[PDB]
C-alpha cells in the first residue's frame, strides 16, 4: 500500500463515490430565504429565543420549517501581482532577479575557469 | 562607556547563532584579529564621511564622539547627541528626515568616492536601509508623497520565512508610483550626500587621515580639523 | 400536547406497571430515556407525570450537583442513588443537564478528572456486570442529540430517543391565539400567559425613538414595502413596522413567505434579481427622500445583503458571462457540518485554476454592474412612484405597524400606471 | 520490467502483479537491497538508468497499444523521471546551460511523502533554460526506453503474454522468460 | 446598568448638595461629556474639584476647577509642561489643537453636525502632551452615522496635521497620526457604509464589516472617559456571530486601484477643504496660537471669542490669495476622467491583463457603436 | 471489533429468540442482517427488543420486515420526516430530478440505479437517487470496482446506456459525468428560459468544472498533451512541516501557456450542449418520469421502471423552436463531435486520396481502416467537442501523417486489431518500426555501443534560442501554430511561432 | 521588509492565537481540501487525491 | 520577553482617547526613524526596523525574492497553517492531535449515528478540529 509507484488507469470512482454517491445523488432544500425576516438579519433570527424558522403559515395549517441557510463563504486567496506577461512571465518586484543569476553564474564559471586554467599546467604534477 | 553599551548592543543582536564580520578582531573565522589596512581605511573613510556630513548638515543633531572599529567592530560609531527639549519624543521635520537620509546615506558615499565603486564593503547596508526606511515612513506613511499624497499605505505585521516587518495591501500602480517616489528621494539624498562630500574633499581627506591616526576623536577636534581644512557648509 | 412523546410514555409505564402484552409478544425491557429537546416544554413535568402513572417515587437530582470538589465525590453519590434505588424497587432516576457532566472524556485541565470518575460510574450503574436488573427506568434530560459520551448514547443505556420540542399549531390549542404566539416553547407561553393576566398585547411585548430617525425609519421601511409590493417576484408583504425590537434597532418589514420556495430550494433567477433591487430598496428611497448628504449608516446591512445577493448569483451559474452563463460557479463548492442536523454551510474556494485574472476582474466588474444597476432601477421605480412612497411614509409615521393589506391599498391607489400592468400581468402566478 | 532487467545496476524484480486477486492495481516490485549504493554516490548513468526504467511503462504503452490507448496508469513513473530530471539538472549541476547551480534541494519530512523539496524562486529565463535541459533529457530518455523496447520485441511480446494467462510472476520466472525467448541487455 | 444622563445629574447633585456650585458649570453638559463613569469615580471627580478649589484659595467658581478635576481623573497625573526653550514644541502642540478646534467652529458653521469644543489643554497630563475636548451631543444622534458626519469626522481628524503643516511650512510627523484615522475612516466611508461614488452609486463589491470585541479576549482596561468610541461603535453593528459572517470575495487588483482610487479622492476633497480652511483663516489661527502659547489651558468659549474677533479678511484678491492658491494637493487620482474604462491610466494593464469580456462589451456596445 | 456481517447473523438470531416472526425468519434476518451496517450488538439486541415492544399499538401479530425497516431507519435517523407539500415548485423540483435522474440513466459506464424518490427523511435532504449497495452487488455477483472496470469492457448496457465494441476511455467516461450534473440546468432553461434557473440545480455546475479540470488537466489522458514530450505539468514538490505545498519551480506561466482554463471551458461547454440536447429529445421520457414520481405511494420509483419509462418513451424531435420553453432552440446546432467526417475534410486536400467509405498511389482507404488509426493515434471518435477543434485537426493531421506511411499505417492496423482482440488478433503487433535488419544491426554482436552512450547522446532536439515561453519548448511549430489560441495571454500569442 | 500582500485574502483578521475569531481558519481548512482534491494530493506523485 | 493595530481596525474594539493614540504613534514615529544606534534608547528595541534588518543580514541566509508561480502565496509556498500548534501505541498514534493533516467530508445524507459516534469529530467536521486547534494555541498562550 506504501508502495509509492502503483498503477491506477483510473479515477472514476473517486468522483462516483466522493462527487455524487456522496453529493449529486442527494440534493440540499436549504438554498437561500426571503431576506426581510421578522427580527432584521438571519444572524439575528437565528441567536433568538423565539423558533421564528417555525413558523405557522395558514396563507392549510402545519408548521412548515422555513429556513433560512448559512452564509456562504468566498475564499479568495489569488495572486494579483501580475505585472508583465507579453514579452516574459514577470510579477511585480522581481526586479532583483536578472542582475543575481548574471552575478551568481558568471562568478561560479569565472572561478571554475580560473581554477582549470591553474590545473591546466600541473597534470603531471 | 555609552559607545561600548551601544555596540555590545548590537553585537548581541548580531552573533546570536552564527553572526559575521561585524565582530571583527575575535581569532575565529570571520573575524580577522588585525582588522586589515584596506578594512580599516574603509572604515575610516565611512566613518569621516558620517561625521563630516553630519557637521556641514545645520540643525542636526550634533556629534560628540566618532569612533573607528569600537570593540574591535567592522564599522564605526558616531555618538550623537538630541536635543530632547528641542523637539520632545514626539516631532520629526522633514528638514531632520532628509539631513538624517543624507547622513545616513553619507558614508557609503564617501567610501564609493575614495575606494571606488567596487571596493565598497557591506557596512553601509544597515545606513542605507535607514536612510530607505525614513524615504519610505516619509511617502507610505507620513504622507509627504507628492504623488502619493496623504494617505495610510503601511499595516505593520511583523506580529513578532523573508521576514517582512512592514506589509501593504495597495495596488501595483499605487506602489509602483509610491515606490517611485521613495527611489527619487533616495536618489536626491545620495546626489546631496556626494555633493557635500565633492565640496568638502580636502576636509573629508583631513578627517579620514585624523581618524586613522588617533583611533578615537572627540566633537571638538571634529570641528577643529573640518573649520582649519576649509570646510563648506550646506 | 407534548409532542409525539405521549405514546412513548404510555408505552414506559404500561411495561412499568402491567407488562401483558409486551411479555406475551416477547419484549423484555426498555432501560432508560432521554428527552432531547430545548428546556421549557415540561421535560421534567413528562417524567414527573410518568412516575406517577406508574405509581413510582421521584428524587430531583442534577448532574451539576454531582460536580464536588471532593474526589470520588460525585461516584460517590452516582452509586448511593442507585442503592437507595435498588432498595426502594422499582422507581425511576432522574438525572438532568447531562451535557454538563458526560461530554467527550479526552482529558484535560484540572477540572475533569473527577467528572470522567461521575460519567464512568453512571455508565457502569446503567449497564455493568448485572446487579439491578428489574423494572428500573432511568430518564436523562439533554438539549442536544448526540453530545454525549458514545457508552451514554448506545442503546443500551439509553435506548428510547424520546424528542420533544415546542408544541405545535394543536399543542398550542391545548396549552387564532396559536396563530400569533406560533413558535415559542411551554414556558415562554405561560410567561405570556401571565404577563397578559398581568395586564393580546403580551404576544407583541414578548415577540425611546425620535423625530428624525422614526422619518428615516418610516422611509426605509416605507421604500422596501413599496418595492416589494411592486415588484412581482418578491412575496406580498406580511406586514410592516418601525418600532424598533431589543437587537432590531432599524424597524423590519415582513413578507409573506413562500412555502414552495422554502421547501424546494427554486429560488429563480428572476426572484434573486428582484431580492437584489428589494436589498437597495432601503438605501435608494432614503437617498431620495432626506438627500444623497443625509445617507446613513442605517443600510450596511442591506449592502451586505445585496452583495450576498450578486455573489450568490455569479456563484450559482447565473450570470451573462459567456464563460460563465450556465457552466460554472466561483469554484470548488466544499461544504461543512454546521451546527443542527441537516444543516451545511458552503465554502468557495477560488485559486488561480478555477478562474483567470482576466476572469476575476470579469466577475467583479459583473457584481458591480449588478449592484449599481439595481440601484438605479430601484431609483428609477420609487422616483415613478413617489406618490406612494410618501403616503407609505405618512401612514407608517402615523401608525408604527401596518400590514400588508394596507400597503397593498395604498400602491394600488397611489401607484404607478406600468407598474401596476406589470403587477396585474404578473399576478396569480405562484412564480415558481 | 522488462527495461528493469536490461537496465544495468537495477534493482532485482521481485514481483510483477497485474491485477492480482481481481484488484484493478498492478505493479512491479523490486528487492530492497541495504548493500550497495544506499546513499553514497548518484551516478548520472544510473540516474538515467532509472530515469529510461521510469519512462519505460508509458513507452511500452505507446509503442504496443497506439497513442490514443495510452491511460493515467503511468503517472507515478512519470512523476519519478521528472524528478529525476530536474534533481540533476538543478541541484547536481549536469547541465551544460544551467550550469552549477544549486536551485533544488532535497529535505525529509520530521502520512504522505516522506520527503519534500526547497526551491529556489528562479527568473523566467533561467526557469526557461532549466526547462528547456529538463525537456531534452526526458525525450532523450522516452527514446532510449523506446529503443531498449525495440531490441527486445520477441521478449516483450513473451512477458505480456506471460503476464495475460498468469497474472502474479515472479522476478525469477520474468528472469527465465526474458532469457529463453532472447534479451539484449543494455 | 451604570447610570446616564439623568442619572448622572442626579450623582452630580447628590455629591454637590453641600457645595456652592457657580452658574457657569453647565450640570448638564457635565453629565452628558462624561459618558459611562459611576458614583464611584464621579465622586472622585466632586472632590478633587472641591480640593482644587480649596488649594486655588477661592470658592468653586469658574469652570476651570471642574475640568482640572475631571482630567485629573480622565487623563490621570500631571506631567510637566512643555518646554519654552526652542519655539518647536509649544508650536507644534498648540497649532494642531488651534486647527483642529477652527475647523470644529467653521464645520459647525454652514453644516452644523460638528458638536462645539470644550476646552484646548496643551499641558500634558498623562500619556499625551496636548488635547482637544468636544462638548459631546446628547445621544441618539451617535446612534447613526451620516454621509455628511463622516465627511465631517475625516476633516477633523486632517485638521490637526495639516494646521502643523501651515503654521510651520513644512509637513512633519503630526500628520501619521491623522492620516491613519483618515484612512480608515474613509475606508469605512467608501466599503462597508456605501457613502461614495464607487460604480456609480457607491456599492462596491467588497465591504470589510468589523467584528464583535468578543474576539478581542485580552480586553484592556482603560476604563471610564469613552472617547470617538461612543460614535464609532454605536452606528457599526459588528458581526458576533462566525456562522452568518458574509466577507466577500476579495477583490482583484484593477477593481482594488479603482477602490483605492476611489478612497484616495474622498481623502483629496476632505483634505482640500481643511487646507483651504486653515488658509483663510490664518490670522484667527495664530491669535490662537498666541493665546494658547500665553494661557497654557484654554475654553472653546474664549477661542470662539478669539476666532470672531480675528474673521476672514473677505476677498485676499492676491499675495494673501497666493495662500489659497497652492493650498490643492498634488496627489495623483488615477480614475478621474478618461482613465475611468479600462486601462485606468495603467501602460502596463494591457501587458498583464487580457482584456475581460465586460471591457471588451464596454468598448463595442457603448463605444464605436454611439 | 464492531460486529460483521456474519456476527451480526450470529446475535439477530439468538435475540430473535422468543419473538414472532412473520413469514420466513431467514430472509427477514438476512434483510436486516444487510441494512444494519455498523451497529453493535447491544444496537441490535434493542433493534430486536424495539420490535416486540412494537406490534402492540399497530395490534401485529408477527414481526415483519417493512416495519423492521422502519425502525432500521428510525433509530439512525430520527423522525420519519414529512413529504414537500404540493406546490408548483414541488413540480419544478419532480421535473429537476427527472430530469437528472434520465441523464443518470442514460450515463454510459454508471453503476444500475437502484430508486429515484421525491420523499425522503431527515431535515435537509430532498429528492434523491440512490445506486444499488453492496447488498445488492452481491446478489447480482458484479466486482465491487465494476464502476471502475465500466469503461474498458464494450458490449454491454447499464440502465438505459449501451456500449458498442468501442470501449470508453478514461476521458470518455469522466466527461460523461458532467451531463448529469448539468441536466438539472438544462431542464429549467429549455423548458422556462434564462430565468427559469434556479437555486435547485446550482450547486451541480460548481463541481462540473472540477470533473473536467481533472479531465483535462490532472488526468494526463488529454489528446492534446499525449504528443507531448513526456514532461509533468501539474509537479507539486512535497508538503513540508506546517503543511506548505511548494509548486514546481519550472511551472512558470504553464497552466496559462497550456491553455487549461481554455480546454476546461471547451469540455464544459460541449457538456452542456450535450445535456440540452439530452433534455431536448428525452423531454417526454423526464416529464413521465415526474409524473410517475409525483404519482408514487411513497413519490419513489425504481431504476427499472425509470429504465422503462425511457425506453418506452419515443425520442422527441429535438426541433420544434422551444424544448417545452424557448430559445433552446439553439439545441440544432448540429453536433460536431465526430472524428471521421473530419478527417475526411483533412484528407481531402491530400490529392489522390480517394475515399470510398466502408467499401500518388489511389490507396482505397476503407472507413474501417480510417476507424482503425484513428482509434490507435487520436483514441476515440466521438469526443471531439469535447476535446476541441484544435486538437481535432492536430489528430487529423497526425493520422494523415501515418497514413500517408503504408508501414506505419499496416503496423497501426494491426496493433489496433491485437487491442480489439476477438478471434482476428494476429497475436503480438509487429516490431516498433524496428525491423528485423535494426534489431539486427545491434544485439551484443555487430554494433552496438551506441546504447552505452548517456542520455544527451539521445537527445534528438536541440534548440541554441531558448523561447522566454513554455509552450515554444514542449510542442513544436505546428502545435503552436494550431494552439495558442487558448492560452491565457495577452498579446504574447501573436508573438508566438508562425509569425505573420 | 516589505510585504506586497500578494496571495491572500485582502483583510484577513487575526486568528485564535491572537484573537478568538475561527472565520479564516474554517476557510483555511476547504481551502486544505481545495489543495488535496483537485491538486498536489495526498501523496507526491498521484494525479489528484 | 513579557508579551496595538488589529483591534482597532478590524474588531472595532477603541477604547483609546485620540489624543493618547495620536501621542502613541508620535512616539513610536519618532523611534522608528530616530533612536537608532542610541546609547541607552535603541538598544534591543524590536520597534526599531533597521535592528531587525540587521539581525536578519548578519543572521539569516540571503532573502529570497517573489516567485512568479500560480497557485502559491508569494513565494514557492502555500498559505501559513493560520493557527499555529502493540495496539494501544498503535490506536494513540492513530487518533492523537492531528494538526496540518486534510479534514475529511461527510456525506450528505451524514453516516448512520454509530458509525458517526467512532471516527473523531476533529476528523470530520472543520469546526471541532478548528475549535481544538483553537484552544490549544489558547491554553499554551495563556
Amino acid at each position: 500500500s506504501t508502495n509509492n509507484l502503483l498503477q491506477n488507469p483510473t479515477n472514476i470512482n473517486w468522483y462516483y463515490q466522493n462527487r455524487i454517491l456522496k453529493r449529486h445523488g442527494q440534493y440540499l432544500t436549504n438554498q437561500w430565504w426571503n431576506g426581510q425576516l421578522s427580527e432584521h438579519n438571519a444572524e439575528t433570527v437565528f441567536l433568538s429565543d423565539i423558533d421564528w424558522r417555525s413558523s405557522f403559515i395558514k396563507n392549510d395549517g402545519l408548521d412548515v420549517l422555513l429556513d433560512f441557510p448559512d452564509t456562504d463563504q468566498y475564499y479568495n486567496p489569488k495572486r494579483r501581482r501580475w505585472l508583465l506577461n507579453n514579452g516574459s512571465w514577470n510579477f511585480w518586484f522581481n526586479f532583483d532577479k536578472l542582475y543575481s543569476e548574471e552575478i551568481v553564474t558568471t562568478w561560479i564559471l569565472e572561478s571554475l575557469i580560473q581554477t582549470y586554467k591553474y590545473l591546466h599546467k600541473n597534470t603531471e604534477l | 562607556a555609552m559607545e561600548n553599551k551601544t555596540m555590545e548592543a548590537t553585537l548581541e543582536a548580531s552573533t546570536a547563532g552564527d553572526g559575521g564580520g561585524l565582530v571583527g578582531g575575535e581569532g575565529v573565522e570571520g573575524s580577522p584579529d588585525p582588522i586589515p589596512p584596506q578594512l580599516r581605511r574603509a572604515v575610516s573613510v565611512y566613518e569621516a564621511g558620517k561625521a563630516l556630513l553630519a557637521y556641514i548638515t545645520p540643525d542636526y543633531e550634533e556629534i560628540a564622539r566618532v569612533s573607528v572599529c569600537p570593540l574591535n567592530v567592522l564599522t564605526g560609531f558616531t555618538l550623537f547627541v538630541e536635543d530632547e527639549d528641542k523637539n520632545v519624543n514626539a516631532i520629526l521635520t522633514r528638514s531632520e528626515l532628509e539631513g538624517r537620509m543624507v547622513v545616513h546615506l553619507a558614508g557609503r558615499c564617501a567610501e564609493k568616492l575614495v575606494m571606488g565603486e567596487g571596493q565598497m564593503t557591506g557596512m553601509g547596508s544597515p545606513d542605507l536601509f535607514h536612510a530607505n526606511l525614513i524615504a519610505r515612513e516619509m511617502i507610505m506613511s507620513m504622507g509627504m508623497g507628492r504623488r502619493t499624497g496623504p494617505i495610510d499605505l503601511l499595516r505593520v505585521a511583523a506580529t513578532s520565512d523573508p521576514f517582512y516587518y512592514h506589509t501593504t495591501d495597495m495596488s501595483t500602480e499605487q506602489a509602483r508610483v509610491a515606490l517611485a517616489e521613495v527611489v527619487e528621494l533616495l536618489d536626491a539624498a545620495e546626489a546631496k550626500a556626494m555633493y557635500g562630500l565633492a565640496i568638502n574633499w580636502r576636509a573629508l581627506q583631513a578627517l579620514t587621515q585624523a581618524l586613522l591616526d588617533r583611533g578615537t576623536i572627540t566633537g571638538k577636534e571634529v570641528a577643529h580639523i573640518l573649520e582649519s581644512n576649509g570646510v563648506i557648509h550646506f | 400536547g407534548n409532542k409525539q412523546a405521549k405514546v412513548e410514555l404510555m408505552e414506559v409505564v404500561d411495561f412499568f406497571r402491567t407488562p401483558e402484552k409486551f411479555k406475551a409478544s416477547g419484549a423484555r425491557a426498555p432501560k432508560g430515556v432521554l428527552l432531547v429537546g430545548p428546556p421549557g416544554n415540561g421535560k421534567t413535568l413528562m417524567a414527573r407525570a410518568v412516575a406517577g402513572e406508574s405509581g413510582v417515587a421521584f428524587i430531583s437530582s442534577s448532574a451539576a450537583e454531582f460536580i464536588e470538589m471532593y474526589m470520588g465525590l460525585g461516584a460517590a453519590r452516582v452509586r448511593d442513588l442507585f442503592n437507595t434505588a435498588r432498595s426502594v424497587a422499582p422507581c425511576i432516576i432522574f438525572i438532568d443537564e447531562l451535557d454538563a457532566v458526560g461530554r467527550q472524556r479526552q482529558g484535560g485541565g484540572r477540572s475533569n478528572d473527577e467528572r470522567d470518575n461521575t460519567v464512568n460510574q453512571l455508565l457502569t450503574e446503567m449497564d455493568g456486570f448485572e446487579a439491578e436488573q428489574q423494572g428500573i427506568v432511568v430518564m436523562g434530560a439533554t438539549n442536544r442529540k448526540d453530545v454525549l459520551d458514545a457508552a451514554l448514547t448506545r442503546p443500551g443505556r439509553f435506548d428510547r430517543s424520546i424528542e420533544v420540542r415546542r408544541p405545535d399549531f394543536q399543542g398550542r390549542l391545548e396549552a387564532s391565539l396559536a396563530s400569533l404566539m406560533g413558535g415559542m416553547s411551554g414556558a415562554q407561553i405561560a410567561g405570556v400567559a401571565n404577563t397578559a393576566c398581568f395586564l393580546t398585547l403580551a404576544v407583541e411585548q414578548a415577540k425611546f425613538v425620535g423625530a428624525g430617525r422614526k422619518k428615516r425609519f418610516a422611509v426605509m421601511e416605507a421604500s422596501i414595502a413599496l418595492a416589494a409590493t411592486l415588484l412581482p417576484a418578491i412575496e406580498p408583504v406580511e406586514y410592516a413596522t418601525i418600532i424598533p425590537s431589543t437587537r432590531s434597532p432599524l424597524g423590519r418589514t415582513v413578507l409573506k413567505p413562500h412555502v414552495g420556495r422554502y421547501t424546494t430550494g427554486v429560488w429563480t433567477y428572476r426572484y434573486l434579481r428582484e431580492q437584489l433591487l428589494v436589498a437597495l430598496a432601503g438605501r435608494a428611497g432614503e437617498e431620495l427622500v432626506l438627500g444623497r448628504d443625509e445617507l446613513s449608516s442605517l443600510n450596511q446591512h442591506r449592502l451586505q445583503m445585496a452583495r450576498q445577493v450578486a455573489w450568490k448569483i455569479m456563484n450559482s451559474g447565473m450570470s451573462s458571462h459567456p464563460d460563465y452563463q450556465h457552466l460554472r460557479g466561483l469554484g470548488s463548492n466544499y461544504f461543512d457540518g454546521s451546527s443542527e442536523p441537516g444543516r451545511f454551510q458552503q465554502t468557495t474556494v477560488v485559486m488561480d485554476a478555477n478562474q483567470t485574472r482576466s476572469e476575476a476582474v470579469d466577475a467583479d466588474m459583473e457584481v458591480e454592474g449588478l449592484l449599481n444597476g439595481g440601484y438605479k432601477q430601484v431609483f428609477e421605480l420609487l422616483v415613478r412612484n413617489r406618490a406612494a412612497l410618501d403616503a407609505l411614509t405618512e401612514l407608517l409615521l402615523e401608525r408604527e405597524k401596518i400590514s400588508g393589506e394596507e400597503v397593498v391599498q395604498v400602491v394600488e391607489e397611489l401607484g404607478h400606471p406600468e407598474d401596476l400592468a406589470r403587477r396585474a400581468q404578473w399576478a396569480g402566478y405562484e412564480l415558481l | 520490467a522488462l527495461l528493469a532487467y536490461i537496465t544495468p545496476d537495477y534493482e532485482e524484480i521481485a514481483r510483477v502483479s497485474v491485477c492480482p486477486l481481481n484488484v484493478l492495481t498492478g505493479f512491479t516490485l523490486f528487492v530492497e537491497d541495504e548493500d550497495k549504493n544506499v546513499n553514497a554516490i548518484l551516478t548520472r548513468s544510473e540516474l538515467e538508468g532509472r530515469m529510461v526504467v521510469h519512462l519505460a511503462g508509458r513507452c511500452a504503452e505507446k509503442l504496443v497499444m497506439g497513442e490514443g490507448q495510452m491511460t493515467g496508469m503511468g503517472s507515478p513513473d512519470l512523476f519519478h523521471a521528472n524528478l529525476i530530471a530536474r534533481e540533476m539538472i538543478m541541484s547536481m549541476g549536469m547541465g551544460r546551460r544551467t550550469g552549477p547551480i544549486d536551485l533544488l534541494r532535497v529535505a525529509a519530512t520530521s502520512d504522505g511523502d516522506p520527503f519534500y523539496y526547497h526551491t529556489t524562486d528562479m527568473s523566467t529565463e533561467q526557469a526557461r533554460v532549466a526547462l528547456a535541459e529538463v525537456v531534452e533529457l526526458l525525450d532523450a530518455a522516452e527514446a532510449k526506453a523506446m529503443y531498449g523496447l525495440a531490441i527486445n520485441w520477441r521478449a516483450l511480446q513473451a512477458l505480456t503474454q506471460a503476464l495475460l494467462d498468469r497474472g502474479t510472476i515472479t522476478g525469477k520466472e520474468v528472469a527465465h522468460i526474458l532469457e529463453s525467448n532472447g534479451v539484449i541487455h543494455f | 446598568p451604570k447610570p446616564d444622563t439623568e442619572g448622572r445629574l442626579e450623582i452630580l447633585k447628590l455629591h454637590l448638595r453641600n457645595k456652592q456650585v457657580a452658574p457657569d458649570v453647565d450640570l448638564l453638559q457635565l453629565a452628558r461629556d462624561l459618558p459611562g463613569l459611576v458614583g464611584a469615580d464621579l465622586a472622585n471627580i466632586v472632590n478633587e474639584a472641591a480640593m482644587t478649589a480649596v488649594r486655588s484659595g477661592r470658592q468653586q467658581l469658574t469652570a476651570r476647577d471642574i475640568y482640572a478635576g475631571v482630567d485629573r481623573f480622565t487623563q490621570g497625573e500631571v506631567r510637566p509642561s512643555l518646554p519654552t526653550a526652542h519655539k518647536l514644541p509649544v508650536l507644534c502642540f498648540a497649532a494642531k489643537e488651534i486647527g483642529i478646534a477652527l475647523v470644529a467652529g467653521e464645520l459647525r458653521d454652514r453644516y452644523g453636525r460638528v458638536e462645539l469644543v470644550e476646552r484646548v489643554s496643551i499641558q500634558p497630563k498623562g500619556r499625551a502632551y496636548s488635547r482637544t475636548m468636544f462638548q459631546r451631543g446628547t445621544d441618539e444622534e451617535y446612534q447613526l452615522m451620516t454621509r455628511g458626519r463622516l465627511l465631517d469626522r475625516i476633516r477633523l481628524a486632517l485638521a490637526g496635521g495639516f494646521a502643523v503643516r501651515t503654521a510651520l511650512g513644512e509637513e512633519t510627523n503630526f500628520t501619521a497620526a491623522d492620516i491613519k484615522r483618515a484612512t480608515r475612516m474613509a475606508k469605512k466611508y467608501v466599503f462597508y457604509y456605501g457613502f461614495s461614488e464607487a460604480g456609480g452609486a457607491g456599492i462596491t463589491t467588497w465591504a470589510n464589516q468589523p467584528y464583535s470585541g468578543d474576539f478581542v479576549i485580552g480586553q484592556q482596561r482603560a476604563r471610564k472617559v469613552v472617547s470617538t468610541d461612543a460614535m464609532d461603535a454605536f452606528a457599526d453593528w459588528p458581526t458576533v456571530s462566525e456562522d452568518f459572517r458574509f466577507d466577500a470575495p476579495s477583490p482583484s487588483d484593477v477593481t482594488w486601484h479603482r477602490y483605492t482610487d476611489e478612497v484616495r479622492r474622498v481623502l483629496k476633497g476632505c483634505s482640500e477643504d481643511v487646507l483651504g480652511i486653515l488658509a483663510e483663516r490664518q490670522e484667527a489661527m495664530w491669535a490662537g496660537i498666541k493665546a494658547l502659547s500665553d494661557r497654557k489651558e484654554l475654553l472653546g468659549s474664549e477661542l470662539r471669542d478669539i476666532f470672531d474677533a480675528h474673521p476672514a479678511a473677505t476677498s485676499r484678491d492676491r499675495d494673501a490669495r497666493a495662500e489659497l492658491a497652492a493650498a490643492k494637493l498634488d496627489m495623483t487620482i488615477f480614475t478621474e476622467g478618461a482613465n475611468s474604462r479600462w486601462p485606468y491610466g495603467i501602460e502596463w494593464l494591457d501587458d498583464a491583463y487580457p482584456k475581460p469580456y465586460w471591457v471588451q462589451q464596454q468598448e463595442a456596445e457603448a463605444a464605436e457603436a454611439q | 471489533p464492531q460486529p460483521g456481517p456474519s456476527a451480526r447473523m450470529a446475535i439477530l438470531r439468538y435475540h430473535a429468540k422468543g419473538k414472532p416472526l412473520e413469514g420466513d425468519g431467514q430472509r427477514l434476518l438476512l434483510k436486516t442482517a444487510e441494512a444494519t451496517q455498523g451497529w453493535s450488538a447491544a444496537a441490535l439486541a434493542n433493534l430486536m427488543n424495539e420490535a416486540a415492544i412494537l406490534t402492540v399499538r399497530r395490534n401485529v401479530p408477527a414481526i415483519s420486515l417493512p416495519m423492521v425497516l422502519e425502525l432500521v431507519e428510525g433509530l439512525n435517523w430520527g423522525e420519519q420526516a414529512p413529504r414537500i407539500p404540493d406546490s408548483e415548485a414541488k413540480d419544478r423540483l419532480a421535473l429537476i430530478t427527472a430530469a437528472k435522474a434520465v441523464a443518470f440513466a442514460l450515463t454510459p459506464g454508471l453503476e444500475p440505479i437502484k430508486s429515484v424518490t421525491m420523499w425522503s427523511g431527515r431535515r435537509g435532504l430532498g429528492p434523491s437517487v440512490d445506486f444499488i449497495a453492496m447488498e445488492d452487488k452481491a446478489a447480482m455477483d458484479m466486482h465491487p470496482e465494476e464502476t471502475e472496470l465500466m469503461g474498458w469492457r464494450t458490449n454491454f448496457k447499464t440502465n438505459a446506456a449501451v456500449v458498442g465494441d468501442e470501449p470508453l476511455g478514461e476521458f470518455a467516461h469522466v466527461a460523461g459525468l458532467l451531463v448529469p450534473l448539468y441536466a438539472g440546468r438544462a431542464a429549467e432553461v429549455a423548458l422556462f428560459g434564462k430565468d427559469g434557473a434556479s437555486l435547485a440545480t446550482a450547486q451541480p455546475l460548481a463541481d462540473c468544472f472540477e470533473i473536467a479540470y481533472y479531465c483535462v488537466r490532472n488526468s494526463q489522458v488529454h489528446p492534446r498533451f499525449k504528443s507531448l514530450p513526456p514532461l509533468h505539468t501539474t509537479m507539486w514538490l512535497g508538503r513540508d512541516d506546517a503543511g506548505r505545498w511548494r509548486r514546481d519551480p519550472l511551472a512558470i506561466g504553464f497552466d496559462e501557456e497550456l491553455g487549461y482554463h481554455k480546454l476546461t471551458l471547451t469540455l464544459l461547454k460541449a457538456s452542456w450542449r450535450r445535456a440540452l440536447r439530452l433534455v431536448a429529445q428525452r423531454r417526454s421520457a423526464i416529464t413521465k418520469v415526474a409524473a410517475e414520481m409525483l404519482a408514487a405511494p411513497e413519490e419513489k420509483i425504481t431504476g427499472a421502471r425509470l429504465v422503462e419509462i425511457i425506453e418506452s418513451t419515443p425520442l422527441d424531435d429535438l426541433g420544434g423552436e422551444g424544448l417545452d420553453g424557448a430559445a433552446a432552440a439553439a439545441v440544432v446546432e448540429e453536433a460536431g463531435n465526430e472524428f471521421l467526417p473530419l478527417l475526411k475534410e483533412v484528407l481531402g486536400q491530400v490529392p489522390g486520396i480517394i475515399l470510398t467509405g466502408e467499401s500518388a498511389t489511389e490507396l482505397r482507404l476503407d472507413d474501417a481502416t480510417l476507424a482503425a488509426v484513428s482509434r490507435t493515434l487520436m483514441g476515440r471518435l466521438d469526443v471531439v467537442d469535447l476535446i476541441g477543434r484544435n486538437t481535432a485537426v492536430e489528430a487529423a493531421e497526425r493520422v494523415r501523417d501515418a497514413l500517408l506511411h503504408p508501414e506505419t499505417r499496416e503496423r497501426l492496423l494491426a496493433m489496433r486489431r491485437w487491442v480489439e482482440g476477438g478471434p482476428g488478433a494476429p497475436e503480438f503487433p509487429p516490431s516498433p518500426l524496428s525491423p528485423e535488419q535494426t534489431a539486427a544491426m545491434s544485439p551484443s554482436g555487430p554494433l552496438y555501443g551506441n546504447l552505452a552512450l548517456n542520455l544527451d547522446w539521445w537527445r534528438r532536439r536541440q534548440d541554441n534560442v531558448i523561447s522566454w515561453s513554455a509552450m515554444e519548448i514542449l510542442m513544436s511549430r505546428r502545435q503552436v501554430d494550431l494552439y495558442k489560441q487558448d492560452a491565457d495571454m495577452t498579446e504574447g500569442a501573436i508573438a508566438k511561432l508562425g509569425t505573420p | 521588509l516589505l510585504s506586497f500582500a500578494d496571495g491572500n485574502i485582502l483583510d484577513e483578521p487575526p486568528s485564535p492565537p491572537f484573537s478568538s475569531l475561527l472565520i479564516p481558519a474554517k476557510r483555511f481548512e476547504n481551502y486544505k481540501r481545495f489543495f488535496r482534491d483537485t491538486l498536489t494530493g495526498d501523496k507526491m506523485g498521484q494525479r489528484k487525491s | 520577553r513579557r508579551p496595538g493595530s488589529f483591534k482597532e481596525d478590524f474588531f472595532g474594539s477603541q477604547r483609546d482617547e485620540v489624543h493618547e493614540k495620536n501621542q502613541v504613534v508620535y512616539q513610536l514615529t519618532r523611534h522608528a526613524i530616530t533612536h537608532y544606534k542610541k546609547p541607552f534608547k535603541g538598544d534591543y528595541s524590536l520597534a526599531i526596523p533597521t535592528n531587525l534588518y540587521v539581525t536578519d543580514l548578519f543572521l539569516k541566509l540571503p532573502t529570497q525574492s517573489i516567485s512568479n508561480l500560480t497557485n502559491v502565496e508569494n513565494h514557492n509556498l502555500s498559505i501559513k497553517n493560520k493557527i499555529q500548534h502493540f495496539s494501544v501505541l498503535l490506536l494513540k498514534e492513530e487518533k492523537r492531535l492531528k494538526p496540518n493533516k486534510i479534514v475529511e467530508e461527510l456525506p450528505w445524507t451524514s453516516l448512520p449515528g454509530e458509525q458517526l459516534a467512532t471516527k473523531p469529530r476533529t476528523s470530520y467536521s472543520v469546526r471541532a478540529k478548528v475549535a481544538m486547534l483553537a484552544e490549544l494555541s489558547l491554553s499554551n498562550l495563556s
